[PDB]
RNA sequence: GCGGGGUGGAGCAGCCUGGUAGCUCGUCGGGCUCAUAACCCGAAGGUCGUCGGUUCAAAUCCGGCCCCCGCAACCA
RNA sequence: UGCCUGGCGGCCGUAGCGCGGUGGUCCCACCUGACCCCAUGCCGAACUCAGAAGUGAAACGCCGUAGCGCCGAUGGUAGUGUGGGGUCUCCCCAUGCGAGAGUAGGGAACUGCCAGGCAU
RNA sequence: CUCCUAAAGAGUAACGGAGGAGCACGAAGGUUGGCUAAUCCUGGUCGGACAUCAGGAGGUUAGUGCAAUGGCAUAAGCCAGCUUGACUGCGAGCGUGACGGCGCGAGCAGGUGCGAAAGCAGGUCAUAGUGAUCCGGUGGUUCUGAAUGGAAGGGCCAUCG
RNA sequence: CUUACCAACCCGAUGCAAACUGCGAAUACCGGAGAAUGUUAUCACGGGAGACACACGGCGGGUGCUAACGUCCGUCGUGA
RNA sequence: CGUCGUAGUCCGGAUUGGAGUCUGCAACUCGACUCCAUGAAGUCGGAAUCGCUAGUAAUCGUGGAUCAGAAUGCCACGGUG
């Protein structure tokens, strides 16, 4: 019929971009499914929000059989 | 299907939380005929200790070389064989088997043998 | 809009209960499970009461 | 395990050189006899049901192993996991053991026998037949009979082509119109 | 009048026309009439051109039409003022760009299909020109 | 521009609340009558304006197109 | 040291699929048996246990093969940052960046740890 | 709330283009173990285009309580066993908002479930399912109690309209 | 039985898409390092505001008729 | 006297298949009858309607005309009643 309507933005995306360092919870990056899968020292939230585990630098790689996208920090 | 890809995919998920969690794990492989056990580094690709039923040195004081008794053995050569070298707390990957019978007489065998886990 | 809220109250003496929903249209059965009560600091079990 | 005995040791020879094979191996085997008895009706009663899966445990000794429906569909007019029929698979020797207690009984009971068919094979090898009447096993006795019902009966080959298949049970002297 | 048969939606951005065209080259007859200016073809002047072409060659030999009025443009009725959303479809266009291979036609003398060509083009607002087919 | 409607031949239900099509008349066969009406007994006829979707399932719910009757078109 | 097999990896199609061939001392697979441990919403099919008569048919491994997938330049083209211009719905020039597709071509993976067998 | 417009970080308007929500669930939550679709072909009692059975093809074209999008094979999809972590107190550190707020969160303490164990669990694949304050209600409360002891009332905690 | 015609799937060839993607820039943005340059140009706290009617031009768009000195956003410039 | 024991039955006989007999130049359309086999509807009949007063109704057989053959019709006869 009519439209008009719209939701609010989520400001979803990448926080902490590739050789940033973060501390330990710092959120690396928002997102709805799991885009960017959690590798090393990093946590996946309830909406699969990846955070850092420990201290040090994000670091993004492509690895495995089905070539996804993987989120580690480098522990420094 | 065969057996062994479908086994694979029940193996899949332990080792993936294994390998997050840095753990040196204790793997374990089944065969009508024989029994192995390896303990692989956390980075997992080095073999650290091994035994198994094809090593002539425990095979030959087993009446059959793929029955319960006979895991029991390799479990207990496995631990003893590690201890000696320095590792105490492993985690047992039981890889797609089902923890139940041989590879089950294998793990408190080791345990046993004071490997902790 | 047909889930009624209800309370779960301890078996313990204590006062401390929690709440939640139920649809007493398909589960008239009374609501009972183990929730830690912070009072006595035990996990007791919770029976279903009137809001 | 009469023709399980009478397997291993007349009809692997011939067909070893009835089809020239290298190995034993290669010969076909049977695997399992699967009996389905599809219900359809039972939505209306499910008192009817039981004593049609009743009728299949005594066919077969194995209590029967209620099928559900995949998926709904109102063309017979069912939602999706109604209970929808039975089935009973038989391994081992008591497929055997049932699979001469019909080309041996279930073969000469049935009304106006003509022969079964050579054409009712899968395209790879595996055969399926289906029996009208249920009152033709010694099992079931006449006088309890509610309904008259029949079921499939699939057999399952290890054999690749239907001629390889056909020549299998042919050897166990299965009747062919 | 060529139409799609449907649509995932009903309405479409304005867009632009920018760069030049795929399928640049006769690859079913051996006669074509190519677009060497930039702009809209609606589907009547398609039936249009493909008409005078039809008839011009007496039904004889094949005819492409390799365009396809694939976007609906809107408009607003009279008496109208802005606002109120979007209007409603009234016809459907394809985006021309230059170069682009318009129709082909096989089967018939070059003489001939030139003639039909040019009655063909002037039913359409955009320039043409005439090309053949060529070893490529 | 906004509201309601389209279903045996005619006039109306059911739709709201998805599964099951009702009523009165008419029509058709048989009776009563010397004969017709009235009246008595029985029977047939709709796949629900269309296309499209939701659903296991659409007259029924939701979109579009045809149509049909309504209400509104105010201040210069 | 070489060959061969098993396990765990790296890597994630140049590594896949097909087609052809090939392997059983060991290994592996099928296999044998199943009262029992255990298991089937029925079935020792699977899972599990006890075994070693048979077989490399299947599967798996290996070898070959360009049928397909896959990889893929060079050049050109599209686009585009900045500056300028035109006939300004679109282009052009200077300069920087520079695809996608396609073409030549490549290509029948490579590799680490440990273990066993065999030759040495 | 979801997508597009939105110009490859975020954000971004219109009486711009399309759709949804004002819930549901004590299992549809937790955990352990297992499992892998759609569709089609062939054969087969009633049985039919479409039921259940068997085989092959196929490879997720399926599924996800519901819109869309992003996800999902280690499945987040399907099944069973046992269960209540749909725990209490906290919380390094971030995200997002003018603010009120909203969101994510390792780890710590107490107690608990499942698992042989490593471990996992502070609801559900994620993103909608909502309403500030005042006033008042109900339960609790080593707080207050207008001379004093009580009480009323108030506060604090839990919760309701 | 053969028969004005329509025709799924598949195969070959050819296009189209804001709400298509097995591809994929230039830019922009985030972070790190390094010089030179810039009257700290940056951030925080505090005192005082004003402003929340914008306009046109370029570029990227929605809307409209790629109509409007139209309208609504993004970005830059100028006017203000 | 025996049997059947309330059932679509040892009720009912339709229909159909096969094999025949006779008349008749000739049983295909289109005869009657026999044997074997099969075994429809039908479980007492809506609205309505018919006959019958005594050897009558009801029921049971028998004969004749027409006629080569072809009666459940017609015309007659008696039994029970």
């Amino acid at each position: 019929t009519r439209n008009g309507r719209d939701s609010e933005a989520k400001r979803l995306g990448v926080k902490r971009f590739g050789g940033e360092s973060v501390l330990a919870g710092s959120i690396i990056v928002r997102q709805r499914g799991t885009k960017f899968h959690a590798g090393a020292n990093v946590g996946c939230g309830r909406d699969h929000t990846l955070f850092a585990k420990a201290d040090g630098k994000v670091k993004f790689e492509v690895k495995g059989p089905k070539n996804r996208k993987f989120i580690s920090i480098e522990a420094e | 299907m065969d057996k062994k890809s479908a086994r694979i995919r029940r193996a899949t998920r332990a080792r993936r939380k294994l390998q997050e969690l840095g753990a040196t794990r204790l793997v374990v492989h089944r065969t009508p005929r024989h029994i192995y056990a390896q303990v692989i580094a956390p980075n997992g690709s080095e073999v650290l200790v091994a035994a198994s039923t094809v090593e002539k040195a425990i095979a030959e004081q087993l009446k059959y070389t793929g029955n319960k008794d006979a895991a029991a053995a390799v479990g207990k050569a496995v631990a003893e064989r590690a201890l000696e070298k320095g590792i105490k707390d492993v985690s047992f990957d039981r890889s797609g088997f089902q923890y139940h019978g041989r590879v089950q007489a294998l793990a408190d065998a080791a345990r046993e043998a004071g490997l902790q886990f | 809009g047909i889930r009624e809220k209800i309370k779960l109250v301890s078996s313990a003496g204590t006062g401390h209960f929690y709440t939640t929903t139920k649809n007493k249209r398909t589960k008239p059965e009374k609501l009972e499970l183990k929730k830690f009560d912070p009072v006595v600091r035990q996990h007791v079990i919770y029976k279903e009461a009137k809001i | 395990a009469k023709l399980h005995d009478y397997y291993k040791d007349e009809v692997v020879k011939k067909l070893m050189t009835e089809f020239n094979y290298n190995s034993v191996m290669q010969v076909p085997r049977v695997e399992k006899i699967t009996l389905n008895m599809g219900v359809g009706e039972a939505i209306a009663d499910k008192k009817l049901l039981d004593n049609a899966a009743a009728d299949l445990a005594a066919i077969s000794g194995q209590k029967p192993l209620i099928t559900k429906a995949r998926k709904s569909v109102a063309g017979f007019k069912i939602r999706q996991g109604y209970p929808i029929g039975c089935k009973v698979t038989l391994r081992g020797e008591r497929m055997w053991e049932f699979f001469e207690r019909l080309i041996t009984i279930a073969v000469p009971r049935i009304r106006d026998f003509r022969g079964l068919s050579a054409k009712s094979f899968d395209g790879r090898g595996n055969y399926s037949m289906g029996v009208r009447e249920q009152i033709i096993f010694p099992e079931i006795d006449y006088d309890k009979v509610d309904r008259v019902r029949g079921l499939d009966i699939t057999i399952t080959t290890t054999a690749k082509s239907d001629e390889e298949g056909r020549a299998l049970l042919a050897a166990f002297d299965f009747p062919f119109r | 009048m060529l139409q799609p048969k449907r649509t995932k939606f009903r309405k479409m951005h304005k867009g632009r026309n920018r760069g030049l065209a795929q399928g640049t080259d006769v690859s079913f007859g051996s006669f074509g009439l190519k677009a060497v200016g930039r702009g809209r073809l609606t589907a009547r002047q398609i039936e249009a051109a493909r008409r005078a072409m039809t008839r011009a060659v007496k039904r004889q030999g094949k005819i492409w039409i390799r365009v396809f009025p694939d976007k609906p443009i809107t408009e607003k009725p009279l008496a109208v003022r802005m606002g109120k959303g979007k209007g409603n479809v009234e016809y459907w266009v394809a985006l021309i760009q230059p170069g682009k291979v318009l129709y082909e036609m096989d089967g018939v003398p070059e003489e001939l299909a030139r003639e039909a060509f040019k009655l063909a083009a002037a039913k359409l607002p955009i320039k043409t020109t005439f090309v053949t087919k060529t070893v490529m």
